[PDB]
């Protein structure tokens, strides 16, 4: 019944992928060992869509952890929910890439893809009818950018008809955690633009900006940032996991948000975002959530939406709520701000609601936005790519693995192409 | 510097499936400049009637392209139409027959014949290639092992395919065996509308390179021979199973180039060639240094009267496009 | 006297579970599945002291179908009738029609045959759906085509939830509505339409419910669909059958798009203070803001209106009431059908759900009427379609299913023919 197979790549993709299984384990009432201790019967109604049943009323996640270094698996296996994962799925290499896309794509990737394609083949055969795949990686580095982008092409060859979702975190200019980031971002987007049908553009800079303004976290760690992005992955797959008044599968949101084949880079968001010291001084009905969703300082991307125009918007909701207040609020946001929405579409909002909200909250929603303001993050990395590429800097490492210099220029031709697409519809 | 796209129409006789049903002959010709359909003219360059033979079309449409592609520039000849419009009979035809042969053997026969008339100092290095598209995977015909290829960019960002078959030919008869080997392995499905239904785009590329020994001036010509498939209506054709799966793939390209050439009509900013891979290989045709000549095909039957109108408005929109030669 | 029903999409079964609970409480049918001639037209008699409805719930997505299997109304319905699929339509007219539709229609086709063969008083069919999504557009358009070639002569009463001018749940619904209407124009005998923001306005100003949900929207909609067939269930002084809605409301074989409105809609506290009679409801049903569609009836002209009352209502005041409606010059009837009034009566009154938002009323009316007021609505839907069709937006998914750009033009020119037909007929 539309089973989704999880897949991870890179260090960050294993961390946020690990946090993804943790947050959804709580609402489904899954123990860290694997047994069930929930209260509602609907949790078992669609537990098979991510997990696999087992003996003793145990449930195993349908996850495949892939990382070229072995130390990443030791941290995930030693976590709070590390033991629930299958030990056979922990496939990994020995010698890391060290932030090199050519290693994880050509040399170090070719020896491991044969070991992961047979594993996901087994998981794809275990389910009754698969819907698609969702992946977590990062454009920075070599593992998540190299290993993830490679098998995305292989999964397209093996599963060209199924949905191919991706949650890809991109770099930022002010927060730079890698010297070779624009080359990896420029080489990765050549594969993401053509292979996958959906993509969520996440930024680390906004993940720090979002925590100061509304959460008021004084000492935020990576685990706190993972809580925000993990909740976004749960909102997109809510209607098939629990019943709702209006269902919206991963395909039902893809057809509405992807108006063209190459324009599929979304922009996520989440609400209600409120600190613990100011929870009593706020309401929880629908209109305060609507204005917070479309707020510029709410999304986890560094793009200025006021500098562009939204192509389409999709706001999945959760929990019992009234439909009049939901529908009427989406009318005024597009009417009062008609300049910031394209006139060549009559309605840029996709609505959907569920009845079973997360634990600890009664009303919540997740934002999915495709907008022409995404190009400002793509040209700056392109400028960093072109600034470093024009003198052939940091290319001698990539040619040692047999990579051609023109492939960087072919990626450069793809880089200025996608930004020109959003400029056409602006 | 700037040349318009040569648009030409061709109506054919009614097939055996159409005359038995009793369709009305809606085709009405007004000279060669336009054709009338239900009191609605559509201006073109040259309209071919049902009585036009194979040799008459080649002399009128694809004759001048042999001189332009060999002069130093590029040239592209490809067709468009719905199902049962007569694209393969127009372009490929009966290869073994003298009269029924299409544009592919008539073109290559003119290259070797023209080379014999020119001087001996002009050294010609001709090389051919042939490949299909099948479930968005560029499968090669001369080699059965490889089922997919990747397109790369050259120095001036003109796209071209890598890893394809490259036979360095010397004799004209050798090309006749290559295209014959191509149709032998070409997949064909049986349907209610068409028996030999071309369910894939047959790209036949000839990188014609030439060089003079006296003046030392090297020149090349990109010669594209691409035969498009017909947009099959499932109610009329009855596509089911694997036929509908392949019918989906051909519908991508004709809709993709429809987005491109329509964007070129009003003169859009970006002109998104990249929306499909079939449109990527045709980048040089629509906006490169190629002397393009589209040849649309339409049936004179009233059963598909709406499809002919879609192809006619497709034709007149193509006349407003110009190539940057 | 029997009639088969079918529900499609998220919109279909969501009101289907809400309407059938209203049907069962009228005939004294407990939800467990048991308690002479009034219930035979919907509910069968299975052996001894057990019944089952003459309907089927079909939907590709399994979230709503299994909710009925795990819901409270489990023992009432057949376990086999709750048909479910394996792959969602996703706002695609083509995906629920060609790829996913073909591998599920064959269980659906033969089921209606055996369901009709056991029956003997089959009047017709009525389908509840919504063209505003994917499942209610493609699969609904496919099943009606395949049974029309088989049956043909039997009636077809469509019930679709169309989008509003400005409010909308989806974004691709013009493509979904424009494609499925191309097939609906030739095979649908009649199609009653309801707008999503209009029904919110019904419960806003009259029922004073500032925060309702879709469950409340289906209750008053269940009163509409149950009142049109109420004459067939119970006895009435002037009986009207299901085929009355085909001859009396369809002036031309292509113009088969009536409207719908219902009154009285009064809360519990307001019902005791507000007098209930035929005069106020007759003036209220023709009130423009009280209609279930955001289209001004003053702009158009009524071709014909079919009145149908319920409860203890004598036939004197209903004739005197419509006589006052004829004298009103604010409205305007078309010269092509001056006597466009069809009144009916049923002795059994409007029921009431325990704990429902609607209050008890001794009499009610369900007014269906055709007009050229929706001519601007089709022009509005066509106008917004031209904006996205000019940019070729959302086209790569439909052709990605198997279709092409050819029939996209066929649906456009079909609406162009449909638009001018409303303009020329309304002269
Ligand atoms: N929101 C979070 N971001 C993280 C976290 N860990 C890393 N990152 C960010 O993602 C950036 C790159 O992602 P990764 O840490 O996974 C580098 P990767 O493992 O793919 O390659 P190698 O470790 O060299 O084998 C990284 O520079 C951080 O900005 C995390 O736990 N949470
Ligand atoms: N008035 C009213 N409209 C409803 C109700 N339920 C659904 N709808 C409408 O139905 C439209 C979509 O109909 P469907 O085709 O059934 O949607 P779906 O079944 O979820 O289609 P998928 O997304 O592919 O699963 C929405 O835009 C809603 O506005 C309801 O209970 N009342
Ligand atoms: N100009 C013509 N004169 C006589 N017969 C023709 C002509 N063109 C096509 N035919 C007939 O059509 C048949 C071949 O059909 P063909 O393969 O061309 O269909 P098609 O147009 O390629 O279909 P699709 O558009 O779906 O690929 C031949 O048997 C031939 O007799």
């Amino acid at each position: 019944m539309r089973e989704i197979v999880h897949i991870q790549a890179g260090q960050c993709g294993n961390q946020i992928g690990a946090k993804f299984w943790e947050v959804i384990s709580d609402e489904h009432g899954i123990d860290p060992t694997g047994s069930y201790h929930g209260d509602s019967d609907l949790q078992l109604e669609r537990i098979n869509v991510y997990y696999n049943e087992a003996a003793g009323n145990k449930y195993v996640p349908r996850a495949i952890l892939v990382d070229l270094e072995p130390g990443t698996m030791d941290s995930v296996r030693s976590g709070p929910f590390g033991q629930i994962f299958r030990p056979d799925n922990f496939v990994f290499g020995q010698s890391g890439a060290g932030n090199n896309w050519a290693k994880g794509h050509y040399t170090e990737g070719a020896e491991l893809v044969d070991s992961v394609l047979d594993v996901v083949r087994k998981e794809s055969e275990s389910c009754d009818c698969l819907q698609g795949f969702q992946l977590t990686h990062s454009l920075g580095g070599g593992t998540g950018s190299g290993m993830g982008t490679l098998l995305i092409s292989k999964i397209r060859e093996e599963y060209p008809d199924r949905i191919m979702n991706t949650f890809s975190v991109m770099p930022s200019p002010k927060v730079s955690d890698t010297v070779v980031e624009p080359y990896n971002a420029t080489l990765s987007v050549h594969q993401l633009v053509e292979n996958t049908d959906e993509t969520y553009s996440i930024d680390n800079e906004a993940l720090y900006d979002i925590c100061f303004r509304t959460l008021k976290l004084t000492t935020p760690t990576y685990g706190d940032l993972n809580h925000l992005v993990s909740a976004t992955m749960s909102g997109v797959t809510t209607c098939l996991r629990f019943p709702g008044q209006l269902n919206a599968d991963l395909r039902k949101l893809a057809v509405n948000m992807v108006p063209f084949p190459r324009l599929h880079f979304f922009m996520p968001g989440f609400a209600p975002l409120t600190s613990r010291g100011s929870q009593q001084y706020r309401a929880l009905t629908v209109p305060e959530l609507t204005q917070q969703m479309f707020d510029s300082k709410n999304m986890m991307a560094a793009c200025d939406p006021r500098h562009g125009r939204y192509l389409t918007v999709a706001a999945i909701f959760r929990g019992r709520m009234s439909m009049k207040e939901v529908d009427e609020q989406m009318l005024n946001v597009q009417n009062k701000n008609s300049s910031y929405f394209v006139e060549w579409i009559p309605n840029n909002v996709k609505t959907a609601v569920c009845d079973i909200p997360p634990r600890g909250l009664k009303m919540s929603a997740t934002f999915i936005g495709n907008s022409t303001a995404i190009q400002e993050l793509f040209k700056r990395i392109s400028e960093q790519f072109t600034a470093m590429f024009r003198r052939k800097a940091f290319l001698h490492w990539y040619t040692g693995e047999g990579m051609d210099e023109m492939e960087f220029t072919e990626a450069e031709s793809n880089m200025n192409d996608l930004v020109s697409e959003y400029q056409q519809y602006q | 510097a700037e040349c318009n796209i040569k648009v030409m129409c061709r109506f054919r006789p009614l097939n055996e499936s159409e005359v038995n049903r009793g369709d009305k002959y809606i085709a009405k010709f007004q000279g060669e400049d336009t054709v009338v359909i239900a009191s609605k003219p559509y201006a073109f360059d040259r309209v071919f009637q049902s009585s036009t033979s194979q040799e008459q079309v080649y002399n009128d449409c694809a004759k001048k392209i042999v001189k332009d592609v060999l002069e130093g520039y590029n040239g592209t000849i490809f067709a468009y139409g719905q199902t049962s419009s007569g694209k393969t009979h127009t372009m490929e035809g009966k290869l073994h027959d003298p009269e029924g042969m299409g544009i592919i053997p008539r073109i290559v026969q003119d290259i070797f014949n023209y080379i014999y008339s020119m001087d001996e100092n002009l050294e010609f290095h001709i090389k051919v290639s042939y490949f299909e598209i099948y479930l968005d995977k560029i499968r090669d015909l001369l080699d059965v092992s490889k089922t997919n290829l990747s397109v790369h960019e050259d120095k001036n960002r003109v796209p071209y395919v890598k890893g394809c078959t490259e036979r360095f030919v010397c004799s004209p008869d050798e090309v006749m065996d290559t295209i014959d080997e191509g149709k032998s392995n070409r997949h064909v499905a049986v349907t209610n509308m068409n028996e030999h239904s071309s369910r894939s785009h047959s790209i036949f590329l000839i990188n014609v390179k030439q060089e003079n020994t006296q003046t030392e001036q090297k020149l090349s010509g990109k010669l594209y021979l691409v035969d498009l498939a017909g947009s099959a209506k499932v109610s009329k054709t009855g596509a089911e199973g694997a036929v509908l799966d392949e019918a989906k793939n051909i519908n991508k390209s004709l809709s993709a180039l429809g987005n491109v050439i329509s964007a070129l009509a009003e003169g859009s900013t970006y002109v998104p060639y990249r929306d499909s891979k079939m449109t990527r290989i045709l980048q040089d045709s629509l906006g490169g240094n190629c002397r393009t000549t589209i040849v649309i095909c339409c049936s004179p039957s009233s059963y598909n009267e709406s499809e002919t109108k879609s192809t006619l408005l497709f034709g007149q929109r193509a006349k407003t496009i110009k190539n940057t030669v | 006297r029997e009639c088969i029903s079918v529900h499609v999409g998220q919109a279909g079964v969501q009101m289907g579970n809400a309407c059938w609970e209203l049907y069962c409480l009228e005939h004294g049918i407990q939800p467990d599945g048991q308690m002479d001639d009034s219930f035979t037209t919907f509910f069968c008699e299975t052996g001894a002291g057990k019944h089952v409805p003459r309907a089927v719930f079909v939907d590709l997505e399994p979230t709503v179908i299994d909710e009925i299997r795990n819901g409270p109304y489990r023992q009432l319905f057949h376990p086999e009738q709750l048909i479910t699929g394996k792959e969602d339509a996703a706002n695609n007219y083509a995906r629920g029609h060609y790829t996913i539709g073909k591998e599920i229609i064959d269980p659906v086709l033969d089921r209606i045959r055996k369901l009709s063969d056991q029956c003997t008083g089959l009047q017709g069919f009525l389908v509840f759906h919504s063209f505003g999504g994917g499942t209610g557009s493609g699969f609904t358009s496919l099943l009606m085509e395949r049974l029309s070639v088989d049956y043909g002569k039997k009636s077809k009463l469509e019930f679709s939830i169309y989008p509003a001018p400005q409010v909308s749940t989806a974004v691709v619904e013009p493509y979904n509505s424009i494609l499925t209407t191309h097939t609906t124009l030739e095979h649908s005998d009649c199609a009653f339409m309801v707008d999503n923001e209009a029904i919110y306005d019904i419960c806003r100003r009259n029922l004073d419910i500032e925060r309702p949900t879709y469950t409340n929207l289906n209750r008053l909609i269940s009163q509409i669909v149950s009142s049109i067939t109420a004459s067939l269930r119970f006895d009435g002084a002037l009986n009207v059958d299901l085929t009355e809605f085909q001859t009396n409301l369809v002036p031309y074989p292509r113009i088969h798009f009536p409207l719908a409105t219902y009154a009285p809609v009064i809360s519990a506290e307001k019902a005791y203070h507000e007098q209930l009679s035929v005069a106020e409801i007759t003036n209220a049903c023709f009130e423009p803001a009280n209609q279930m569609v955001k289209c001004d009836p003053r702009h158009g002209k009524y071709m014909a209106c079919c009145l149908l009352y319920r409860g203890d209502v004598v036939p004197k005041d209903v004739n005197a009431a419509i006589a006052a409606i004829k004298t009103k010059r604010s409205i305007q009837f078309v010269d092509w059908c001056p006597t466009g009034f069809k009144v009916g009566i049923n002795y059994q009154p409007p029921t009431v759900v325990p704990g429902g938002d609607l209050a008890k009323v001794q009499r009610a009316v369900c007014m269906l009427s055709n007009t050229t007021a929706i001519a601007e609505a089709w022009a509005r839907l066509d106008h917004k379609f031209d904006l996205m069709y000019a940019k070729r937006a959302f086209v790569h998914w439909y052709v990605g299913e198997g279709m092409e750009e050819g029939e996209f033009s066929e649906a456009r020119e079909d609406m162009a023919a449909l638009e001018k037909d409303y303009e020329e007929v309304g002269i």
